[PDB]
C-alpha cells in the first residue's frame, strides 16, 4: 500500500533530476530526507498540531542544511499539503531503484556459506554480465547456517545451489 | 484574523479555511463577504478546517472567496415588534413591510431550563 | 525479545516486537506489569501483532513492555480437575487451591480424522414423554436444544443431567460460555448437595466477563472433555464422558463483538465474514472416535425468536437430534415447550426404534399436522363447519397436545408438583390407545401434567 | 554513514527544545470535535477508559487509543 502511494512523486522527482542533470543531489537529499524522518525524536518535534506546511518545509531545511534547493523545497512544500511525508523512505527507494535501472546497473547479494576471496568474487561478477548489464554491485554475505555454496539474490531472481538441495531431496523422499 | 476562505463546495456543503488559531466554535454564523449567505458551522475537522451547511442557494459561490465570521449563533430579533410581521430563520422580513423595528438579538441555540 | 503496546481499542490489543522475533498465530503473551494475558490473532507484519486480551482492558497504557510465552494457552487435565470450577486459562476459582495435576494441553488443536470415525446407534431412554417418541437420542450422537428467550432450555437441560448423569457411570464435563452465573452457583450447590460432585469438571466463563474470556471458554471445556475420552486404564476400557454446553451461541456472539475490531468487513447481517468455519472448526472435535464416546447436550439461543437467523441456521447441521422450543407453547401453558413438528432425529427410522414405534410417531404428527390447517378455517368459519371426521381429530390432537406435557423432577420449585419419569413402554401404549380411539369419552383437561396413561384415567375418576 | 547521518541530524538539529520538554506526556491538544466526539493528539500516559478533564471543567471518557490520536 505505502510503495504504490510513492509511485507519481518518485517517479516525477526522477525525471526532474534527470532533466536538470543533479541526480546525485537528490538521492543525497532523499536518503538524508528518509533518515531524519525515521528518527522517532525528530518525527516527534514535526507532527506537532501547532505547525503550518510552511514550519515543517523550514524545519526540514535547517536540518538539511546545505544540499537544499528551491525545487526540493518546493517537493517538500506539495508533500506537506497532502500529508503525506511520512512516506519518505518510499519514495527514496522508489527513487533509487529508478536511478539504477536508468544507468543499466542492478543490484546482487551473494550468500554463502565461507568467505570468498577477491578471485571468486571477480569470477562471479564477469559471469553475471551476462545478463547484460553495466556493472553489478556484489555485496557478500556469510552465513554459517548454510553448509556449502552460494546464493545470489538479483531483485526477486534468485539462484541457490546450497543445503536446499537437502530440502528439495526430502521432498522427493516423502 | 476571523476572515477565512472557502476551499470546497458540494452542493449545500461548504468547508472553509481558517489559520490554526482562530477556528470558530461549532454552531457559529459565518457571512461570506461580497454576498448575502449564512453559514452555520457543523463539525471542525481539524487543520483549521471546518465544514458548513448553507442557508440558501449555493449557486454562483466559487472557491477561495473571504468568509468573515460573527463568533456567535444566529441571532434573531425579539420583543414587541415581531408582533405581527413574517419573518425567515435567519430572522428577516420577508411580508415587504419594512425592517423590523426592535434591537433587541438573541441565539437561538440554548440550553434547556435546567432541573432546578 | 519482548515488545510493546501501541494501540487498545477495546478487547483488541496489538503489540510491536522485533523484526525477528514475532510470535506466532495462537502464541500467549503476558503484559508485564500487571495480569493481562494476550492470545495472538492476525499477524500484521512489519513485526506488529494484533491480540485480543483474557482479562479486563481499564488501565492500561500505550508502551507497556510484553513478553512472549511461545506456545498456545495451556490448561490442565486429568483426574485432578474433577470436582473444581476453573476458569478461561485453567485457574481454580473454588478457592480449594491450586490444581494437584501437571499435564497440559494446549486448547487449539485440529479435529479427528475422516479415518477415525467412529459412529454409533445404541438408543438411549430419558424419560420424557416427547422426547422418547418424537426424537430419540442415541449413546455417542450430539444434541442439542434450540429455542427463544425464556422458553426453557436450561430447565430441560437440567433435567436431562437428572435422568442420565445421577444413573450415568462415567465422568463429566460442564462448561458454561456466557450465561447466569447465579446458574454457575445454584449448579455447585446442587451437585455438592448430592454426591455427584466428584464425577463433574466445570469450566465457567460467564456472562459478565469481556469478550476474550467468553471467545476462548468452550475450547477449554472440550479440551478436558478430549483427554477424557482418549484416556485408557490399565486393564480397563475407556471411559463414557458426558460433555453439557450451555448457550453455544455465545460463543460466536462473542466473536462477532471483536469482528470489525480486527478489520473485517461486515457479512450479511453483522456477523463476520469467518461465521461457518469459526463454527465448525469448534464443532468438529465433539464427535467420538474409534477409542471413547462423548454424548453431548448443547442449549442453542435464537435470537429474536428468528430461527432463520445466520447462527442457528447454520448450527442445524452440526446436530443429530434437534429439538425445537416454541415460544407459542410455552405461552400456552404446556411445558416442557418442545414443538413436536420441528423436533426430529436420525434415530427414527424402522431399523432402529421399531416398526410400531416408528408407525406411532408418524400417526401422532399426521394428526398435529392436520389439527395445524385447520385452525385457520375454524377461525373465520365456526367448529360446525367442519365434517365429523375433523372434529374428531381436532378433538384428538388437542388431546394429544396435553398429553405431552409432564412434571419434571426439577420443576417442582415452580410448580409444586412431584415430577415424574415415564418409561417409553408407558408412552407408546399411551399414545396408541389415543390414536384408536379407546380415549374419545374422557375430556381433555384430564391430559394435562400427568404421568403415563394411569394417570389420566385416575384424573379423569376424580373429576 | 547511515548512524553517522542520523548523528549529523542530531547535531545540525540541536535538541530540538527537548522535544518540547518530552511534550508533557499528560499533555494533550483537541484536533477534531463534531457531535460531541473529541480527538486528543499527545496522551502518551492516557491509559483506557480514564477521566480526562479539558480546560474548560468538563470531562471525558478515553474510548480509543490509537497510534497517534487517542479519541473520546
Ligand atoms: N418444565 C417446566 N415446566 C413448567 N415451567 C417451566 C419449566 N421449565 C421452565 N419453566 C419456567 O419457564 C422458564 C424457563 O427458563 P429457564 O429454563 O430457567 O432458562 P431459559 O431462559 O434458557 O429458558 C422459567 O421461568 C421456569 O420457571
Ligand atoms: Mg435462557
Amino acid at each position: 500500500e505505502l510503495l504504490t502511494l510513492a509511485r507519481p512523486y518518485a517517479k516525477a522527482a526522477f525525471a526532474y533530476a534527470s532533466e536538470q542533470g543533479a541526480t546525485d543531489n537528490w538521492s543525497n537529499a532523499l536518503q538524508v530526507l528518509s533518515a531524519a524522518v525515521q528518527d522517532e525524536a525528530f518525527s516527534a518535534y514535526l507532527n506537532r498540531p501547532e505547525l503550518t506546511p510552511a514550519e515543517q518545509v523550514k524545519l526540514f531545511a535547517k536540518v538539511l542544511g546545505e544540499d537544499q534547493s528551491q525545487a526540493v523545497s518546493n517537493f517538500l512544500t506539495l508533500l506537506a499539503d497532502n500529508d503525506r511525508l511520512v512516506l519518505l523512505p518510499e519514495i527514496a527507494a522508489e527513487y533509487e531503484q529508478l536511478k539504477s535501472q536508468n544507468n543499466n546497473n542492478v543490484d546482487v547479494v551473494i550468500e554463502s556459506a565461507f568467505p570468498l576471496t577477491a578471485e571468486q568474487e571477480q569470477l562471479l561478477k564477469s559471469a553475471l554480465e551476462k545478463r547484460f548489464n553495466s556493472t553489478v554491485t556484489v555485496s557478500v554475505e556469510v552465513k554459517p547456517e548454510l553448509i556449502a555454496g552460494v546464493v545470489i539474490r538479483a531483485g526477486d531472481q534468485v539462484i541457490d545451489d546450497s543445503a536446499l538441495n537437502k530440502l528439495e531431496k526430502m521432498r522427493t523422499r516423502l | 484574523m476571523s476572515s477565512g476562505r472557502i476551499i470546497q463546495i458540494i452542493g449545500a456543503v461548504i468547508d472553509v479555511e481558517f489559520e490554526r488559531t482562530s477556528v470558530p466554535k461549532i454552531y457559529d454564523a459565518l457571512q461570506v463577504d461580497g454576498t448575502e449567505t449564512t453559514l452555520e458551522v457543523q463539525q471542525q475537522l481539524g487543520d483549521g478546517v471546518v465544514r458548513t451547511i448553507a442557508m440558501g442557494s449555493t449557486e454562483g459561490l466559487k472557491r477561495g472567496l473571504t468568509v468573515t465570521s460573527t463568533n456567535a449563533p444566529i441571532s434573531v430579533p425579539v420583543g414587541t415588534a415581531t408582533l405581527g410581521r413574517i419573518m425567515d430563520v435567519l430572522g428577516r422580513p420577508i411580508d415587504e413591510a419594512g425592517p423590523v423595528a426592535t434591537e433587541e438579538r438573541l441565539p437561538i441555540h440554548r440550553q434547556a431550563p435546567s432541573y432546578a | 525479545s519482548s515488545g510493546r503496546i501501541i494501540q487498545i481499542i477495546g478487547a483488541v490489543i496489538d503489540v510491536e516486537f522485533e523484526r525477528t522475533s514475532v510470535p506466532k498465530i495462537y502464541d500467549a503473551l503476558q503484559v508485564d506489569g500487571t495480569e493481562t494475558t494476550l492470545e495472538v490473532q492476525q499477524q500484521l507484519g512489519d513485526g506488529v501483532v494484533r491480540t485480543i486480551a483474557m482479562g479486563s482492558t481499564e488501565g492500561l497504557k500505550r508502551g507497556l513492555t510484553v513478553t512472549s510465552t511461545n506456545a498456545p494457552i495451556s490448561v490442565p487435565v486429568g483426574t485432578a480437575t474433577l470436582g473444581r470450577i476453573m476458569d478461561v486459562l485453567g485457574r481454580p476459582i473454588d478457592e480449594a487451591g491450586p490444581v494437584a495435576t501437571e499435564e497440559r494441553l494446549p486448547i487449539h488443536r485440529q479435529a479427528p480424522s475422516y479415518a477415525e470415525q467412529a459412529a454409533s446407534t445404541d438408543l438411549l431412554e430419558t424419560g420424557i414423554k416427547v422426547i422418547d417418541l418424537l426424537c430419540p437420542f442415541a449413546k455417542g450422537g450430539k444434541v442439542g436444544l434450540f429455542g427463544g428467550a425464556g422458553v426453557g432450555k436450561t430447565v430441560n437441560m437440567m433435567e436431562l443431567i437428572n435422568n442420565i448423569a445421577k444413573a450415568h457411570s462415567g465422568l463429566s464435563v460442564f462448561a458454561g460460555v456466557g450465561e447466569r452465573t447465579r446458574e454457575g452457583n445454584d449448579f455447585y450447590h446442587e451437585m455438592k448437595d448430592s454426591n455427584v460432585l466428584d464425577k463433574v469438571a466445570m469450566v465457567y466463563g460467564q456472562m459478565n466477563e469481556p469478550p476474550g474470556n467468553r471467545l476462548r471458554v468452550a475450547l477449554t471445556g472440550l479440551t478436558m472433555a478430549e483427554y477424557f475420552r482418549d484416556e485408557k486404564d490399565e486393564n480397563g476400557k475407556g471411559r463414557d464422558v458426558l460433555l453439557f454446553v450451555d448457550n453455544i451461541y455465545r460463543y460466536t456472539l462473542a466473536g462477532t463483538e471483536v469482528s470489525a475490531l480486527l478489520g473485517r468487513m461486515p457479512s450479511a447481517v453483522g456477523y463476520q465474514p469467518t461465521l461457518a468455519e469459526e463454527m465448525g472448526v469448534l464443532q468438529e472435535r465433539i464427535t467420538s472416535t474409534k477409542s471413547g464416546s462423548i454424548t453431548s447436550i448443547q442449549a442453542v439461543y435464537v435470537p429474536a425468536d428468528d430461527l432463520t437467523d445466520p447462527s442457528p441456521a447454520t448450527t442445524f447441521a452440526h446436530l443429530d437430534a434437534t429439538v425445537v422450543l416454541s415460544r407459542d407453547i410455552a405461552s400456552s401453558g404446556i411445558y416442557p415447550a418442545i414443538d413436536p413438528l420441528d423436533s426430529t432425529s436420525r434415530q427414527l427410522d424402522p431399523l432402529v426404534v421399531g416398526q410400531e414405534h416408528y408407525e406411532i410417531a408418524r400417526a401422532v404428527q399426521n394428526v398435529l399436522q392436520r389439527y395445524k390447517e385447520l385452525k385457520d378455517i375454524i377461525a373465520i368459519l365456526g367448529m360446525d363447519e367442519l365434517a365429523e371426521e375433523d372434529k374428531l381429530v381436532v378433538y384428538r390432537a388437542r388431546k394429544i397436545q396435553r398429553f405431552f406435557s409432564q412434571p419434571f423432577h426439577v420443576a417442582e420449585v415452580f410448580t409444586g408438583a412431584p415430577g415424574k419419569l415415564v418409561p417409553l413402554k408407558e408412552t407408546i401404549r399411551g399414545f396408541k390407545g389415543l390414536l384408536a380411539g379407546e380415549y374419545d369419552h374422557i375430556p381433555e383437561q384430564a391430559f394435562y401434567m400427568v404421568g403415563g396413561i394411569d394417570e389420566v384415567i385416575a384424573k379423569a375418576e376424580k373429576l | 554513514q547511515l548512524n553517522p547521518s542520523e548523528i549529523s541530524a542530531l547535531i545540525k538539529q540541536r535538541i530540538g527544545d527537548l522535544d518540547t520538554s518530552a511534550t508533557a506526556k499528560n499533555e494533550g491538544t483537541i484536533v477534531m470535535v463534531s457531535d460531541g466526539i473529541v480527538r486528543i493528539h499527545g496522551l502518551a500516559d492516557a491509559m483506557y477508559g480514564e477521566m480526562i478533564e479539558f480546560d474548560g471543567g468538563l470531562f471525558g471518557m478515553a474510548l480509543n487509543l490509537e497510534q497517534d490520536s487517542v479519541g473520546a
